[PDB]
């Protein structure tokens, strides 16, 4: 039922602004880089596969990491700990059955103890002021998916795939709002599979047109075209399976005819 | 008067950050 | 850190520790503290604690209990709430003599629907609406409390936790094991609570899940494909279920008038798509004369 659909869309669109990291926090980090961040998020993808976690839990964790690193300075040797604590917090929020802490100790080859993971959870919690209900690319795609003409799961899985690729690359995707990345992702997926475009009904709903999604779109398009050659490969492997209809093996269009 | 209802393929890894 | 609060007395044993009533020694503010013992070698900060806080920090409304502070020690986590006189359950019990007047029932329902509507508008399911989780003050305000079982849903919903909502207040889509539930589950609960306010006793007081369904089928008739498409194909529907005729709805809660009957019926509607939202329910004629009376305490 549409009943509360529009209300939630507005509130998400309000909250996604407040839940934003800083555009270039990586500038002021004295020991960590984007390339490292990309190595962490790629690994967290594997973590979600091994435990069958929702894509949303992945998205949430990245958001927690980005917000934590925006205000806290971190050595590289502790970056996996913040990544782990994030995954755990996200799991507790979002999942019906979160895995136990021992599992989060395990997947890090015992780099940190159970206490370190626990003490880190409190830090992350303190720094995020307990604001963990962050809007995500996924929450938006999900909504956008209701506007399909008609439902096509290849389009959905592809958009999810595109939406996931964006978590890897701080530069450039930190510049865009989740709802924006989702606009481009859904349209690019729609276009790759059916040849269709960002539909009128979503113009009415989101305010966004194909012209305002333009800068995000052509970023994502290069990311999509370049995907096979990225340093990080977990997402392509993830979306090769039947669970995701093998979308990462689809032929991307060479232009978007904008 | 009735309570509320309450609630390894991938190996572990230490991530290598080289640069 | 906690030195500013003076514990006055105990106020209702809260499953991760006890719940006190306290006074801020400097401002004079009266508060309710909810202790959460963390220990050593556990599973860290509980997920109910994580949810209750984050979603409550987003829910600023006159009819939702106000979280004031989260005192965040490594040893224990204290939650500081605004304090209210008592919960609805205890209020009805000391009113089990001469009942609760209709202007006040009307007012309590109106405010609750307001608090519920704010929750659903902020993508939040309460999933534990029962009288002991609704709080009242000296002036006639009522508030949603206990967000320990709350979660933040998405559009459209996924499959969420099944073990949800206290039996007597649990919707029939949960009992039938459906793939998806949503906002309707909170509206089902309020309807039971609406009736519970009139008669002062539980509408559907079952002692098992099967007993709960049947109690509902006698009150509201056994649902069929015509009243609820999809009903006979739901995972825990059995073809063996006795098919009870639907009784005259005036007989469900006899003391309700035409407007009250209408509104309750729309709340206890079987199909969750057609169940009234908290939103729409505010425009129902039942609330044409809504006032804000003071309860006697
Ligand atoms: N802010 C408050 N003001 C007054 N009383 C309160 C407040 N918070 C809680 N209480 C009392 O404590 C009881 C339990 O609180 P709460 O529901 O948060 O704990 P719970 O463990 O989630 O539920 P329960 O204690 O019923 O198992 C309530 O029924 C109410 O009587
Ligand atoms: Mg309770």
């Amino acid at each position: 039922v549409p009943d509360y659909h529009e209300d939630i869309h507005t509130y998400l669109r309000e909250m996604e602004v407040k839940c934003k990291p800083k555009v270039g926090y990586m500038k002021k980090q004295p020991d960590i880089t984007n390339s490292m961040r990309a190595i962490l998020v790629d690994w967290l993808v594997e973590v979600g596969e091994e435990y069958k976690l929702q894509n949303e839990t992945l998205h949430l964790a990245v958001n927690y990491i980005d917000r934590f690193l925006s205000s806290m300075s971190v050595l590289r040797g502790k970056l996996q700990l913040v990544g782990t604590a994030a995954m755990l917090l996200a799991s507790k929020f979002e999942e019906i059955y979160p895995p136990e802490v021992a599992e989060f100790v395990y997947i890090t080859d015992d780099t940190y103890t159970k206490k370190q993971v626990l003490r880190m959870e409190h830090l992350v919690l303190k720094v995020l002021t307990f604001d963990l209900a962050a809007p995500t690319v996924n929450q938006f795609l999900t909504q956008y998916f209701l506007h399909q003409q008609p439902a096509n799961c290849k389009v959905e899985s592809l958009a999810m795939f595109l939406g996931e690729l964006s978590l890897i690359d701080a530069d450039p995707y930190l510049k865009y709002l989740p709802s924006v990345i989702a606009g481009a992702a859904f349209h690019l997926a729609l276009y790759t599979v059916t040849g269709q475009s960002w539909p009128e009904s979503l113009i009415r709903k989101t305010g966004y047109t194909l012209e305002s999604l333009k800068p995000c779109l052509m970023d994502l398009h290069q990311t999509y075209l370049k995907a096979p050659q990225h340093a990080q490969q977990s997402i392509r492997e993830k979306y090769k399976n039947s669970k995701y209809h093998g979308v990462s093996l689809l032929n991307p269009p060479e232009t978007l005819n904008l | 008067h009735h309570a509320s209802p309450r609630k390894h393929t991938l190996k572990g890894r230490r991530l290598v950050f080289d640069n | 850190s906690m030195e500013n609060f003076q514990k006055v007395e105990k106020i209702g044993e809260g499953t991760y520790g006890v719940v006190y009533k306290a006074r801020n020694k400097l401002t004079g503010e009266v508060v309710a503290l909810k202790k959460i013992r963390l220990d050593t070698e556990t599973e860290g900060v509980p997920s109910t604690a994580i949810r209750e806080i984050s979603l409550l920090k987003e829910l600023n409304h006159p009819n939702i209990v106000k979280l004031l502070d989260v005192i965040h020690t490594e040893n224990k986590l204290y939650l500081v709430f605004e304090f209210l006189h008592q919960d609805l359950k205890k209020f009805m019990d000391a009113s089990a003599l001469t009942g609760i007047p209709l202007p006040l029932i009307k007012s309590y329902l109106f405010q609750l629907l307001q608090g519920l509507a704010f929750c659903h508008s902020h993508r939040v399911l309460h999933r534990d609406l029962k009288p002991q989780n609704l709080l009242i003050n000296t002036e006639g305000a009522i508030k949603l409390a206990d967000f320990g079982l709350a979660r933040a849903f998405g559009v459209p919903v996924r499959t969420y936790t099944h073990e949800v909502v206290t039996l007597w207040y649990r919707a029939p889509e949960i009992l039938l094991g459906c793939k998806y539930y949503s906002t309707a589950v909170d509206i089902w609960s309020l309807g039971c609570i609406f009736a519970e306010m009139v008669t002062r006793r539980a509408l559907f007081p079952g002692d098992s899940e099967i007993d709960q369904l049947f109690r509902i089928f006698r009150t509201l008739g056994t649902p069929d494909e015509v009243v609820w498409p999809g009903v006979t194909s739901m995972p825990d529907y059995k073809p063996s279920f006795p098919k009870w005729a639907r009784q005259d709805f005036s007989k469900v809660v006899p003391p309700l008038d035409e407007d009250g009957r209408s509104l309750l019926s729309q709340m206890l509607h079987y199909d969750p798509n057609k169940r009234i939202s908290a939103k729409a329910a505010l425009a129902h004629p039942f609330f044409q004369d809504v006032t804000k009376p003071v309860p006697h305490l």
